[PDB]
RNA sequence: GCCCUUCGGGGCAUUUGGUCAAUUUGAAACGAUACAGAGAAGAUUAGCAUGGCCCCUGCACUAAGGAUGACACGCUACUCAAAGAGACGCUACCAAUU
RNA sequence: GUAAAAAA
């Protein structure tokens, strides 16, 4: 909560920076759908 | 093969009693003393 | 001893899954492994183990 | 405290990693198979009925061999003959499928707990 | 993939698609589910309903 | 260059290779400092395991150790009712002290 | 205090 407050104050007063808590040995679940398993196609079209 | 047709008496006959240990209490529960002494057969034990 | 316990628990569980009739609700089976532990402690203390019901 | 827990989902065996050979794991040993020699059997089938026949022949031979088919100092005292019927133990050895009531365990506890 | 034959899981997935109006996704799931579990009458009843 | 020649000619030998030698911007890691701070339902703690998108030391990828090496301790509707008993429910709202 | 930016 404190870090969020400080980042919001910086973004309000101009400077925007990427506080990145990404450690050593951790995936980026935001970056990509992890271990993505798409639904199997069936007889019905699902493009729409 | 088609599922076995069970009765409510079959369900009751395979329900399992909640185990109260006389030694272990991992969650630190407070168990009522009748429930603590239920599974003891030393109340059953008869001496002639 | 840790390995014997792992093997024993797997054997008792496989027997119980194969003993249970199809269609009984089967979440609480680890409950039976707790009964197995308590029965073993009862044997070590020479206390008769008799769960009502 | 669920740090110390049972195993509900035991580890599944995996295909081996595939790569270049550098690490040395398993030193060669017993690199020749022995095969059954003349006189060592194994690769000698007769027949089902033949094997049956030698089975009852051997078993009947064993059964037939078992059956045999080709004032006084000791009158002062107060208790008398108290060891009759004791030495007559020893007719047949009974295996008992309860370890704590076996004669082996009874012997063990008599020897070691005093 | 972890629970291939779980009726409750199949129903959750089918109902998530139906609740969010993905009717074609849901009917593909219903065909897949009654292919996977053809003696589970719950999935057949859900599909006819 | 050499050799052969019948003086026209012919022969011998035949395609390397490692992104430069250049340190900011194609990826080294401690320590110091700051801070906090060690499992088992009261206190103190011998450990042995379990699972892998956590590894370290080790020849050990068939020891052992690393705090029992750590992690574990959040979260919590969803295969889902039925019976019988009520309901100014579904409309209106109403004329004497002496 | 040795092993993770009038409630030692």
């Amino acid at each position: 909560l404190a870090a969020l407050q400080k980042r919001r104050e910086l973004k309000t007063a101009g400077i925007n920076i990427k506080i990145t808590t990404r450690k050593k040995g951790q995936m980026d679940y935001n970056a990509d759908i992890p271990f993505e398993k798409k639904p199997a196609p069936g007889f019905y079209d699902t493009t729409e | 093969s088609p599922p076995r047709k069970l009765t409510a008496e079959d369900q009751e006959a395979w329900r399992i009693p909640p185990p109260v240990s006389m030694w272990k209490n991992p969650k630190g529960f407070t168990i009522p003393l009748d429930k603590r002494l239920a599974a003891d057969g030393r109340q059953l034990q008869e001496v002639q | 001893e840790s390995h014997f316990d792992l093997e024993l628990r797997a054997s008792v569980m496989a027997d119980l899954m194969d003993m249970m009739p199809e269609g009984i609700k089967q979440s609480k089976v680890n409950t039976v492994l707790q009964h197995l532990s308590e029965a073993w402690r009862c044997w070590k203390s020479n206390i008769p183990w008799k769960v009502p019901g | 405290t669920t740090a110390h827990r049972p195993t509900f989902d035991p580890a599944r065996g995996k295909e081996a990693l595939r790569g270049p050979a550098y690490h040395q794991r398993l030193l060669p040993a017993y690199t020749t198979l022995k095969f059954r020699q003349p006189g060592q059997g194994g690769a000698a089938d007769k027949s089902t009925r033949d094997l049956r026949a030698e089975l009852e022949a051997a078993e009947a031979a064993h059964y037939a061999k078992l059956k045999g088919a080709p004032r006084r100092w000791d009158e002062d005292v107060v208790f008398k003959n108290q060891a009759r019927g004791t030495e007559d133990k020893g007719k047949r050895k009974e295996f008992v499928n309860d370890l704590l009531r076996s004669d082996f365990h009874k012997r063990f506890m008599s020897k070691y707990v005093r | 993939d972890v629970h291939p034959n779980n009726t409750q899981l199949w129903i959750r997935y089918i109902e998530a698609e139906l609740k969010n109006r993905n009717i074609n996704h849901a009917r593909n799931l219903l065909d897949r589910a009654v292919t996977r579990l053809p003696r589970v009458s719950k999935l057949w009843y859900k599909y006819v309903y």
